[PDB]
DNA sequence: TTTTTTTTTTTTTTTTTTTTTTTTTT
DNA sequence: AAAAAAAAAAAAAAAAAAAAAAAAAA
């Protein structure tokens, strides 16, 4: 049948150490445990996310080493395998959840009403725990500073590329540096599905751990055990638990591509409160778990043993107003004096000359009055500046440079691409094949 | 069974007979071991050795014959013995968290003489199946790298033990076995739920490349043929399209071949593939003798003249163009500047001239002598064929991009012939590549910027049959001004009738046409066929071409000169003198001439093997550009 | 005036593969 | 309860070649 192999890791001692770390850990630098404070904060319906730090876990390991008792190197176990430790930590959080200390505040929560209505009928006359959960659990990659402080090296936070991601890193926690190109809308993904049964017993719950599932449509309760054909199950959306899901694509930076090659791309999946952290056009450093997609359905047979892949995201590090500060900056620049000439001159300091052109580009940067006259008359305040002249006079640096100053600007060129008049009403977007 | 163990014993004896392989195993092992111990690191060598078939031939003729003739029954026994030896060497323990599950077995590679097993994608037939072969060719297409599952590990609740399932495929192993459905087990033998534990399983990278025959060796009236090679593990991404490669592997059949439930048909045959063991590129490593000779030849005063004259010794004259080509070979230093800009370091040359003036025989020479070169013809090219094309990956199913001529020659040269005969829609694309050195693709949901840093040498003809001196230069050249501004040196060459020139050039041509290759008799036709013997062993003064290639490589990779003030003083005076004069030049002078002087000075500085730009470099650049623009020679 | 030039307009799917999962049928 | 048979699952599309018009000029 299925042969058996011996592996060093045992999850019992790991669970014991997680339970010890949640209670014992204190920030050495409020007093007391670091995480039981934020758990109490969560219990008051205020915090929606729980973020664990592996620097903190190393701190607990270092405390135990100061005591001298052996440890299970939890930080390495998390790095090598992280899809199971999420469930372990969720169970550990569920076991030690503090009581609501203040402001219970039950107002109109449908799930709350359902759960409260369950109690009376069940007691007067076991469900999946994830239904009662609200917090989301994320890991935080290691820090080189803390690592160098205690050696031990580091692998999870190293800024790899899309190309350096081999098949040997699957099932681990790694970090990838790139630029975000495409981001999709937020849609709900089912986690626990509740079926209502023709006043037969009560609603049944099923968990979904894949991208594809099958409805139950058969009532198995004790009262529903009667033989008469009676009808299948109907889904109830209100008693079911959903989640926010988003998918993005990250592309390799031009600096890291070798000569003669084409850049690759990677897929990122994000669930929870971390959704909407990434937008198109951002250069970011994303940490997560690298997992194999099932690739099932059609065109799975031809591949046979070939799989897709994706990255479950858990952390985001983006590389890069009226206040008294900006109220004083303008006064400082006024006291500086020579605003006109200096403003014109500092525009593209590489190019020497054409100072009147630089004066005019300033006037183009500012806008004239747009006054809406009655009876339909309108007058424009925008500026139309054309610059003619012989080739090789710095024609096309001046322009590019002006685009930098104003955020709202587009550099459109000749017939290589059609963007000036592309006010088209048809868009064959591959995702859905409908017009935009 | 018994034969397997006997062959393992034979290979084990072979391994301790020759101690070199045992030393290489230890070197790799100690490197990998002491690399992981460097916590303050500044990467991992694969488990693969290269053995020579020759030594095995003297050791055991039977085993060598078995490997060459019946690889599928002699390679797996050898790999197990190599793994056993490697395991015996590693005395230090490695109680790693997850390396215990994945052993990464050692593999083998071959070299030496293959005899009659050295073939090409055309001479490979059904007689060579299940044999060890080597094929020479050019890579055309590659597939995307995907991960493939080899072993899955599952954890069982209520018991605490693990269970593993193994997977095999036709392309994975050399022996046919019962296939696997690649579905993860969900139920234990006792019915306990099983949970898949990624991070303990095994995945291997997989790629497929296509190798085509060299078009120069094809028979008359026939198109070149191609074959498919599958690469795995550590052989991935060692080749790129356009490369010339030699792949050693096992020629194998696959599938059912239409002898099955499907209808009987004469059009259905079997599918053939190669499981590559080794890939060899057909970078010239330099010894100390070569470097010492280069440094000794650098100090000679008239080195630029010798280097320029050594180019194309079968062309009479055209000294200045040959100097310009040499300066192209040793490009300038590229400067990365703020606002996301870069000053180009490439030198671009255009040649306009009369018919039969040896314009096209210099492009062919540049194709051969340079490290990377791509040939293009004006009328037989398209815009989508120069920048990139949207295609599909059959093996995996996505939509991808395929490189064109310009982007395939990154850090190389592109030689375009009949440049004026190119259509306008075609000529816009080359404009962008000449200006930004980048390609923008925004088609079919693929939004990408591609790097293309190539040097352009081009040849064209005037509007009429021959150059006219009684008409303005712009009337003679049909090319637009915007395109014409992007060339550093424009050379107008004219054939003038003179008796002494004719007497010399006719003598040179007649001397050239009377050359006999060594080993050929008079009247014996040249047998440019090689008789299917592709290779014997499978892996005033002028200078020889390979020495020139070594010189160019060393100069490009070892010296980066910087500009100096005293050279700038010469450059500025030359620029000011040239700008303010009434001489009628064949091309207008603009503010981009200064950059051309700087680039030519940098190239001449590289030629001298020096780290600074001197006054002599500025003088040489000035003389070259004065000849180009004026003809004052 | 009769030559050259120019946009531009359909051209596309007829086929595939062995699993995997369903209904009939002894 | 255990066999034999029968479908779903396609998707996709740019890139090039040939022919007839409706605007330009020695
Ligand atoms: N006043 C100036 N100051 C500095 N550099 C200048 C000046 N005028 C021209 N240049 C030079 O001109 C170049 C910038 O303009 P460039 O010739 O590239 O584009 P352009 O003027 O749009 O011409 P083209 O028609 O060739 O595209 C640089 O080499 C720059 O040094
Ligand atoms: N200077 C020369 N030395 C040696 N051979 C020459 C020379 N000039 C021309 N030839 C010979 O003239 C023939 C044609 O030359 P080639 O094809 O290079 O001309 P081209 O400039 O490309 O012509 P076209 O304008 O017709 O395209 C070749 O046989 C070449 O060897
Ligand atoms: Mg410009
Ligand atoms: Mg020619
Ligand atoms: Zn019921």
């Amino acid at each position: 049948a299925l042969p058996s192999i011996q592996l060093p890791v045992d999850y019992n001692n790991l669970f014991n150490e997680i339970t010890d770390f949640l209670v014992t850990f204190k920030q050495d630098t409020e007093k007391g445990p670091k995480y039981m404070a934020m758990l109490q904060k969560v219990a008051n319906r205020e915090l929606n996310s729980v973020i664990i730090d592996l620097d903190d876990i190393l701190q607990y390991q270092n405390e135990k080493f100061l005591q001298g008792t052996q440890a299970d190197d939890l930080v390495s176990a998390i790095q090598q395998n992280a899809n199971h430790f999420t469930e372990l930590f969720c169970r550990a959080i569920d076991n030690n959840m503090p009581l609501p200390t203040k402001e219970i505040d039950y107002k109109d929560d449908v799930l709350d009403v359902i759960l409260n209505q369950r109690r009376l009928r069940n007691e007067r006359m076991l469900f999946p725990p994830n239904l009662t959960r609200r917090y989301f659990l994320y890991f935080k990659p290691l820090s080189q500073n803390c690592a160098r402080r205690y050696r031990k090296k580091a692998i999870s936070s190293k800024p790899l590329s899309v190309r350096q991601i081999k098949g040997d890193f699957l099932g681990q926690l790694i970090t990838v540096r790139g630029i975000i190109t495409r981001v999709s809308d937020v849609k709900p993904a089912v986690e626990v599905i509740a079926y209502t049964c023709d006043q037969c017993g009560y609603e049944v719950f099923q968990e979904v751990n894949s991208r594809t599932f099958t409805p139950l449509s058969e009532c198995t309760s004790e009262e529903c055990s009667q033989n008469q054909t009676k009808g299948q199950l109907f889904m109830s959306t209100r008693a079911s638990k959903f989640s926010a899901f988003q998918e993005c694509k990250i592309q390799e930076l031009s600096q890291q591509v070798p000569v003669g090659h084409i850049p690759r791309s990677l897929n990122i999946h994000v669930n929870g409160t971390l959704v909407r952290s990434l937008s198109p056009g951002d250069i970011v450093d994303v940490t997560g778990i690298f997992l194999p997609a099932p690739y099932t359905g059609f065109k799975a047979l031809k591949a046979g043993l070939l799989t897709e892949t994706y990255l479950e995201a858990q952390f985001v590090r983006q590389h890069k107003s009226l206040t008294s500060d900006v109220e004083e900056r303008v006064m400082e620049l006024i006291t500086s004096g020579d605003v006109y000439n200096r403003l014109a001159k500092s525009i593209a300091p590489e190019i020497y000359g054409n100072l009147d052109v630089k004066k005019a580009l300033l006037l183009l940067l500012v806008g004239g009055v747009d006054k809406r006259v009655g009876d339909g008359m309108k007058i424009r305040g925008d500026i139309n500046v054309c610059l003619m002249g012989d080739p090789g006079v710095a024609k096309s640096q001046l322009l590019k440079a002006i685009c930098k100053i104003s955020p709202r600007g587009v550099y459109t060129t000749g017939k290589g691409s059609s963007g000036v008049g592309l006010t088209a009403a048809v868009m064959k977007d591959p995702v859905t094949d409908e017009m935009i | 069974d018994a034969v397997f163990g006997d062959r393992v014993r034979r290979f084990q004896e072979f391994l301790d007979t020759f101690t070199s392989y045992r030393d290489s195993v230890r070197s790799i092992q100690v490197y990998n071991s002491n690399n992981a111990a460097n916590y303050n690191d500044d990467n991992i060598l694969p488990h693969r050795i290269i053995i020579s078939l020759d030594d095995l031939r003297e050791f055991d003729r039977s085993f060598w014959s078995g490997i060459l003739v019946e690889p599928a029954y002699f390679i797996p026994p050898a790999e197990k013995a190599l793994t056993d030896l490697a395991d015996s060497m590693d005395d230090v323990p490695h109680p790693n968290a997850s390396a215990v599950s994945s052993r990464h077995p050692w593999k083998l590679s071959f070299k030496g003489s293959f005899g009659a097993h050295a073939l090409s994608p055309r001479t490979l037939t059904a007689q060579h199946l299940n044999k060890l072969v080597s094929v020479e060719g050019i890579v055309t297409k590659t597939s995307l790298v995907r991960p493939k599952l080899i072993r899955s590990v599952h954890y069982a609740a209520k018991t605490g033990r693990f269970h593993y399932r193994d997977y095999t495929d036709a392309t994975t192993t050399l022996t046919t076995r019962i296939p696997t459905p690649a579905i993860y087990p969900t139920e234990d033998t006792e019915g306990n739920k099983l949970t898949t534990e990624y991070g303990y399983s095994t995945f291997i990278d997989h790629q497929r490349i296509t190798v085509q025959e060299m078009p120069e060796m094809a028979p008359a009236g026939q198109l070149p043929r191609s074959i498919d090679v599958i690469l795995d593990d550590d052989l991935v991404d060692k080749t790129k399209p356009g490369d010339r490669v030699n792949v050693v592997g096992v020629f194998k059949s696959l599938g059912a071949g239409g002898m099955n439930q499907s209808n009987s048909n004469t059009l259905i045959g079997f599918k053939t593939l190669i499981l590559g063991n080794t890939v060899y590129p057909l970078r010239q490593m330099l010894t100390d003798f070569d470097i010492r000779n280069i440094n000794k030849l650098s100090k000679k005063k008239d080195i630029f003249d010798i280097l320029s004259q050594s180019l194309a010794p079968s062309i009479y004259g055209h000294d200045h163009i040959k100097k310009a080509i040499l300066l192209m070979l040793m490009g300038g230093v590229e400067k990365n500047l703020e606002n996301g800009s870069h000053l180009r370091g490439d030198i671009n040359i255009l040649m306009v001239g009369d018919p039969s003036t040896a314009k096209s025989q210099l492009l062919r020479f540049v194709l051969n002598t340079a490290s990377l070169a791509i040939a293009t013809t004006g009328r037989g090219s398209s815009g989508v064929g120069l920048t990139a094309a949207v295609t599909t990956d059959r093996e995996t199913g996505e939509r991808r991009l395929e490189a064109g001529a310009m982007v395939l020659a990154d850090r190389g040269v592109v030689c375009i012939d009949e440049f004026d005969k190119m259509t306008d829609v075609d000529r816009v694309a080359i404009h962008e590549v000449m200006e930004q050195q980048t390609v923008t693709i925004a088609k079919a949901g693929i939004h990408t910027t591609l790097n293309a840093r190539c040097s352009v040498i081009a040849a064209a003809n005037p509007v009429f049959g021959q150059y006219d001196v009684n008409r303005d230069p712009h009337q003679n050249i049909a090319l637009p001004d915007s395109l014409l501004s992007r060339f550093d040196l424009l050379f107008v060459v004219t054939d003038d009738i003179n008796e002494i020139r004719d007497r010399s050039i006719s003598e040179h041509v007649l001397r050239t046409h009377r050359y006999l290759p060594p080993g050929y008799l008079e009247g014996e036709p040249v047998r440019e066929r090689l008789n299917l013997s592709l290779a014997v062993g499978e892996d005033p003064k002028l200078v020889t071409i390979p020495f020139l290639r070594k010189y160019v490589q060393y100069a490009k990779e070892r010296v980066i000169p910087q500009l100096t003030q005293e050279a700038i003083n010469v450059i500025v005076k030359n620029y000011t003198d040239l700008r303010n004069d009434d001489n009628t030049k064949k091309s207008p002078i603009t503010a981009r001439t200064l950059e051309t002087l700087i680039r030519l000075a940098t190239a001449h500085a590289k030629v001298r093997l020096s780290k600074t730009v001197n006054k002599v470099d500025a003088k040489v650049a000035a003389n070259l550009l004065r000849f180009a623009l004026l003809g004052e020679d």
